[PDB]
């Protein structure tokens, strides 16, 4: 909205007639609501994959690997971790 | 023990090898020591060496500081303490907190004296900031000896005052705040700057005869407290000494300026100082005023004392910060220009000492210089720690550092979870439980017992791993990743007249109060409050102070009344208009009182679950406000509270119980804010607290898309929404509550009068609760008590501290250097200029002033779309300097906003300024608050004497507790409908509402429907020598005439004994006689005169015969005169003689006595005696 | 220069603003770089002879008021020490 009252405001274009800046204003971004909405009544589903915690909906037993984060101690026992997972088989 | 609750726990962590390893090499003093380790060993480490005796312990910022500290506390108690650092630079113009140069004086005189129990066990270890490492101080300043006050000690008296005034304490009438002492006939009241309550100490001639803590609020004693040897230490670095008052005034002769006193600048400063009076902004000053050698801290450590340097970098380049801030305020505050016409450089001196400064004055001291640091280096010593697993915002890591400790104690090892919240600890026994881990809440001060994962409350931030000790410490900040470093006193306490101020007589109108004299008849001095009137002085008796009341209203001065009739038409009319206002307010009760309003249940299991995960602990006013807010949900009445306390006092956390309460039951709540900022900051507060159980929240601001405004929000009906939070678009036609069951309302004087009808609307259907910061009279309170219910919470959770205040000239090298300190913290200021169209040039002049800031301006001119987006992003951090007018100012909360700039102060009332500081200052970091002045104008003594007023914000009685009233207007006109001054000027705030409180109870009387003269020959009157404040001494004579009965008369009496000693001769009179008054209004008595100096007339009783002729056998010479209803009899003699008439407790008990017989009852049924 | 920059902060008040000259001695110049560096600071109002000689890869955009009177390879090398990195 602030690049199409800029680059088309009546002082930019100091035209006799002025320029129709809400025709313009339809094609910018529509809303997040009428994305879903006309995905929707489109037969394209909505779903959603968030990493904060929602109980009215499906967590996954899927956990974030360890990171190193510039430890050499998680270094090594990163590697003492998969040495013992493929250990335990 | 219960003061050391992790002593055993951190015993059991110094058995592993690697700390006693740092024990032995600590042990022998060398001269390095490099140690290297995770950030949560600090508390381990300290532990460590002080095991071989005392150390000091550097951290970077003050909070590090703090929670070091606090973790040190939980192992050593006592042994352990804080040396606090400055809230203000070296050499700025605003001195310290007296609580902070308090605990620093007292630590480093415990320093000196490790053996004087009375200052407190012996330090094992100090905790301090690069700030009070680096700064440096007169090494006189531990020999200044503080007063003592033991009971027993032989003093005195005058040379305590004397001694205490040369220790910068301040001398007032009334105990309010530290560093404050009053003094009394043989009693000194004292503050130290250190003590949780103030001590009233008694003397008995040249001795301290008991000593005893007082509140104060009460001003009363509070004996379930212990007081032994107190030590008031000085409230500011130095001494008032001769030399530092000749220094002054050779000070002085440079930069005279004896006459036109501005308040805030160098020349009133030395001209006190000369005087011999502490200013503030006088420590800056101390190379020129008392100047020595300066020493650094760690000069008072005992000898061979370490000192542990925890992170050496950040010390550093906070150092760094310090010397630039340090050096930007000194030549801010001491320019030539500032000071009017003494060198900077001979200022250093107290400046800052560098890093590298510091550290060879620690060697050349003998003191070791170690450090502690987390980045790695080859010839630093490591330990065999590690730092805990942090589940940050992952609840499977919740589960795996619970799966690691569940592995760990199947092994046999050690493992604790250290929770310092109150009422966690279960929680987590309750988590490990539920991991299938076995789990224990372990006694204060006890280790983990290998097998079971113990439990245990106490201070520590992060956790630590030591495999040599077979120990995992895991904490609850770990687990959660939220820090928690956390009773307190009560708060409200006359009337103060001033020569010139108006006051209110409720028979004869407004007058303009003069003096307070006292004028003698026959020996018995009589006080007199005299009032100057149009055509004239009143003067108004000590037993009349009830019909006074100090003029609130017209903002135009009014117009003194005379002694004719005019004055009773005013109040008249006055009270025919204010009997409307009190039917529509009981009517409201009268549609409340047959309400069929559903009640609500009890609680669920859930609201147990919710009220503790609060992050604090409740206060007892909070819990009794919560006890009645539920109350009145479970009662079929339906419910309208107030609920009443400053602002961070709970007031919203009972909201979102209550809310809470109403969901449990299937009903839904709406809360109704006046603007947008509001709506935003509730809402957070209200998804955080209620996160975790089933409720969806909601938001209705302006900036609410519609795509989920007309959709989600209004959606109301739906159901789905348990609370929405919104502005005034919840009030709209259009809304619609499908079981509306609870209505919150947070400032319902900021709503708009149509939207404030609105909300009156909904008040007869369905329970409503609002909160209110502003305070109403207590007059009112409970006067309209039977109509609206109102709590009020006067207990703070926290301790608030005064934002330090500076007035003075307007110094753009002062301002830059004051929003830069503000802003290096990452704060926000307030920027007032209330000239609308010349703001946007005042931001672009602060711009200049710091470029680097981003500035905008908010007016109430603007657009209310553009204002409350610029006000939001100013709360989002997007801007550092809101630029305003004190409209939009006072009715922000910003606690991150801590700085206020005050532009042209002069053009402000003391209401204003004082409701502008409020909002600044509010958290726990302290604020700031700059009132200026032009230098281009001469200033008017007008705002010289307003300045100067604000200068010491400590104003009980200057005319800061007659702006309070100011602010109970609007809060009286919010709670009565709208304000109508057309009746509350002419005849007075308070006696506007005082026939409020007459209307209200002839109108809540609907199930219903429907002084006196004592003229004696009796020494009766306060005598100065009890009382010396003429405000103190009025308020003791109102209420021992208020009192209604004996035993209010006794509860007064025993306040003034304990407030001001025993009480003399006149004093035990008047009270004598105002026990006759009340034996007077028993029998509808309404004048007792001496028609002359024999004869007494007691004047309404119409006497039967049985009581005439009583009259006669019982007191000869005595008769009734049946006309004027009156009953003469002559007063019995003394002694013997042709002998003198008898006067004060014994007339007072005869007059007593002829009125019981008179009346039926003996004559010996009661005495005067007593007291 | 000085007014320039307060007219930006005018056009932007969420902004931080300053200048960087040659006027400037250069510990003045060389600790404003460094904020801006640092990200201390949000819009550098400079001259050409200072941005042609600053290589910030955060800097992605490029105003230059009155671009007429400059040169083709003044104004090649003035657009050409932005947007070298990943962003536009």
């Amino acid at each position: 909205r602030e690049f199409l009252e800029a680059s088309w405001s009546t002082a930019a274009v100091g035209g006799d007639a002025p320029i129709d800046l809400e025709a313009l204003g339809a094609s910018g971004f529509v809303t997040f609501e009428e994305a879903r909405e006309a995905a929707r009544e489109g037969g394209h589903p909505w779903w959603t994959l968030s990493q904060l915690s929602d109980e009215s909906a499906v967590e996954l037993d899927i956990r974030s690997a360890p990171s190193a984060r510039g430890s050499q101690h998680n270094l090594e026992e990163i590697f003492a971790m998969l040495r013992a997972h493929v250990a335990t088989g | 023990s219960v003061q050391t609750p992790i002593a055993g726990l951190v015993e059991l962590a110094l058995s592993d090898p690697s700390l006693q390893d740092v024990i032995r090499r600590a042990a022998d003093r060398p001269a390095d020591l490099a140690l290297v380790g995770p950030a949560s060993a600090r508390v381990l480490v300290a532990a460590a060496l002080a095991q071989n005796g005392p150390l000091l312990v550097v951290a970077a910022t003050g909070r590090e500081a703090d929670e070091l500290t606090a973790e040190l506390r939980g192992v050593f108690g006592d042994s352990v303490a804080l040396f606090p650092s400055w809230e203000t630079l070296p050499h700025e113009r605003l001195s310290p907190g007296v609580e902070t140069v308090g605990a620093r004086l007292m630590l480093l005189r415990r320093l000196a004296r490790p053996d004087d129990e009375t200052l407190g066990a012996p330090l094992r270890v100090v905790v301090t900031t690069t700030r009070s490492l680096l700064q440096p101080m007169a090494p006189d300043l531990v020999d200044i000896e503080p007063v003592t006050l033991s009971v027993g000690a032989e003093m005195e008296f005058e040379d305590v005052v004397a001694r205490l005034v040369d220790l910068s304490y301040t001398r007032v009438d009334m105990v309010g705040k530290r560093g404050e002492f009053a003094v009394r006939g043989g009693i000194l009241d004292v503050f130290p700057p250190t003590a949780e309550h103030p001590v009233r100490v008694e003397f008995w001639g040249d001795e301290i005869s008991e000593m005893r803590a007082f509140a104060i609020a009460d001003q009363r004693s509070i004996p379930e407290v212990p007081v032994q040897t107190v030590v008031a230490v000085p409230c500011r670095e130095l001494l008032m000494t001769d030399d530092v008052r000749e220094r002054a005034a050779a000070l002085a002769a440079e930069h005279p300026t004896t006459e036109n006193t501005v308040p805030g600048t160098v020349p009133d400063m030395l001209a006190k100082l000369a005087e011999g009076i502490p200013v503030d902004g006088m420590e800056a000053l101390l190379p020129l005023l008392h100047p020595i050698e300066p020493t650094t801290l760690t000069r008072h450590l005992p000898e061979g004392a370490p000192v542990l340097v925890c992170d050496p970098e950040k010390v550093r380049t906070r150092a760094a910060d310090l010397i630039k801030t340090g050096r930007e305020f000194l030549e801010a505050s001491w320019s030539t220009a500032a000071v009017g016409g003494i060198d900077l450089e001979a200022l250093g001196a107290s400046g800052f000492v560098t890093f590298e400064e510091a550290r060879e004055a620690a060697r050349e001291g003998g003191h070791p210089w170690w450090t502690l640091s987390q980045l790695s280096d080859e010839s630093a010593v490591e330990l065999d720690i590690r730092s805990a697993p942090s589940a940050r915002g992952s609840q499977h890591n919740l589960e795996e550092i619970f799966a690691m400790l569940r592995a760990h104690v199947a092994t046999g090892g050690y493992a604790a979870v250290v929770t310092p919240g109150i009422g966690t600890a279960h929680r987590v026994v309750e988590q490990l439980g539920e991991a299938d881990t076995a789990a224990t809440i372990l006694e204060p001060g006890t280790a983990p017992k290998a097998g079971v994962v113990g439990v245990l409350k106490g201070p520590l931030c992060s956790g630590v791993v030591l495999p040599g000790a077979n120990l995992v410490i895991i904490t609850e900040t770990d687990l959660t990743g939220n820090r928690v470093t956390a009773a307190a006193k009560r708060r409200n306490v006359p009337l103060a007249l001033t020569a010139g101020d108006l006051v209110v007589h409720d028979q004869h109108g407004i007058g303009k109060f003069v003096e307070m004299t006292e004028r003698v008849v026959g020996g018995a001095r009589r006080e007199y409050l005299v009032l100057e009137y149009a055509s004239d002085k009143l003067y108004v008796p000590m037993d009349s102070l009830d019909q006074l009341s100090r003029y609130v209203g017209g903002e135009a001065p009014s117009l003194s009344r005379l002694g004719g009739s005019d004055w009773a038409n005013t109040k008249t009319k006055a009270r025919r208009a204010v009997r409307e206002i009190a039917s529509e307010l009981v009517a409201l009760y009268a549609k409340r009182q047959s309400a069929p309003g559903h009640a609500f249940g009890p609680d669920t299991p859930w609201q147990a679950e919710m009220e503790d995960a609060f992050g604090f602990t409740e206060t007892i006013d909070q819990l009794t406000a919560i006890q009645e807010v539920k109350s009145d949900m479970e009662k079929p009445v339906p419910m309208d509270r107030v609920i009443c306390g400053d602002v961070g006092y709970g007031k919203t956390e009972i909201a979102v119980r209550a809310a809470f309460k109403a969901v449990q039951d299937g009903k839904q709540v709406a809360v109704l804010v006046p603007t947008t900022l509001l709506a935003d900051q509730h809402l957070q507060t209200f998804t955080n607290r209620m996160a975790g159980f089933p409720v969806t929240v909601k938001g209705l601001s302006r900036f609410t898309d519609p795509a989920e405004s007309r959709a989600v929000i209004e959606g109301l009906k739906d159901g789905s929404v348990d609370v929405v939070i919104g502005t005034h678009r919840l009030l709209q036609t259009g809304v619609t509550w499908k079981d509306l069951g609870l209505i919150i309302v947070d400032e319902e004087q900021r709503f708009g009068v149509e939207h404030k009808e609105h909300i009156k609307s909904m008040r007869t259907h369905v329970d409503v609760l609002t909160m209110s910061a502003t305070p109403i009279p207590r007059t009112l309170e409970m006067s309209l008590a039977g109509i609206r219910e109102m709590s009020t919470i006067l207990t703070p959770p926290e301790e608030r501290y005064p934002v330090l205040t500076y007035v003075g000239p307007h110094d753009d090298k002062q301002v830059a250097a004051a929003l830069r300190r503000e802003l290096l913290r990452d704060g926000q200021a307030f920027y007032i200029h209330n000239r609308v169209r010349t703001i946007d040039e005042a931001a672009a002049r602060v711009r200049q002033l710091v470029p680097e800031a981003r500035v905008v301006v908010a007016h109430g001119q603007m657009n209310e779309e553009t204002l409350e987006k610029t006000v939001e992003g100013f709360w989002n951090r997007e801007y550092d300097i809101l630029v305003c007018t004190t409209i939009v100012e006072t009715g922000l909360d910003i606690s991150n906003a801590n700085t206020l700039i005050v532009e042209r102060a002069d053009t402000f009332g003391l209401s204003q300024l004082h409701q502008l500081r409020g909002r600044v200052g509010r958290s726990r970091e302290r604020g700031y608050a700059y009132f200026l002045y032009p230098p281009n104008k001469p200033l008017t003594e007008t705002a010289y004497d307003r300045l100067a007023t604000i200068a010491q914000n400590n104003e009980l009685g200057a005319g800061m507790a007659v702006a309070m009233k100011d602010l109970e207007i609007r809060g009286a006109g919010n709670v009565l409908g709208a304000e109508q001054s057309g009746h509350v000027a002419g005849v007075g705030f308070d006696l506007y509402v005082r026939l409020v409180g007459e209307a209200v109870e002839a109108y809540r009387a609907a199930a219903d429907g429907k002084d006196v003269r004592i003229d004696l020959p009796v020494d009766a009157h306060l005598p100065p020598e009890y009382i010396g404040s003429d405000r103190l001494r009025l308020e003791a004579y109102r209420r021992l005439a208020a009192a209604a009965d004996d035993d209010a008369v006794a509860s007064v009496v025993d306040e003034l004994i304990d407030r001001y000693g025993p009480l003399p001769e006149p004093a035990q009179r008047l009270v004598a006689v105002a026990r006759l008054r009340l034996l007077c209004r028993e029998f509808g008595i309404t004048e007792i005169g001496a028609v002359s100096a024999s004869t007494v007339r007691l004047s309404p009783m119409v006497l039967p015969d049985s009581a005439q002729l009583r009259l006669k056998r019982m007191y000869p010479g005595g008769h009734y005169r049946a006309t004027t209803s009156t009953v003469q009899v002559p007063l019995p003699r003394a002694g013997e003689g042709v002998a003198p008439r008898i006067r004060d407790l014994e007339l007072v008990q005869w007059v007593a006595g002829l009125v019981l017989v008179l009346n039926g009852k003996g004559q010996g049924d009661v005495d005067m005696s007593k007291f």
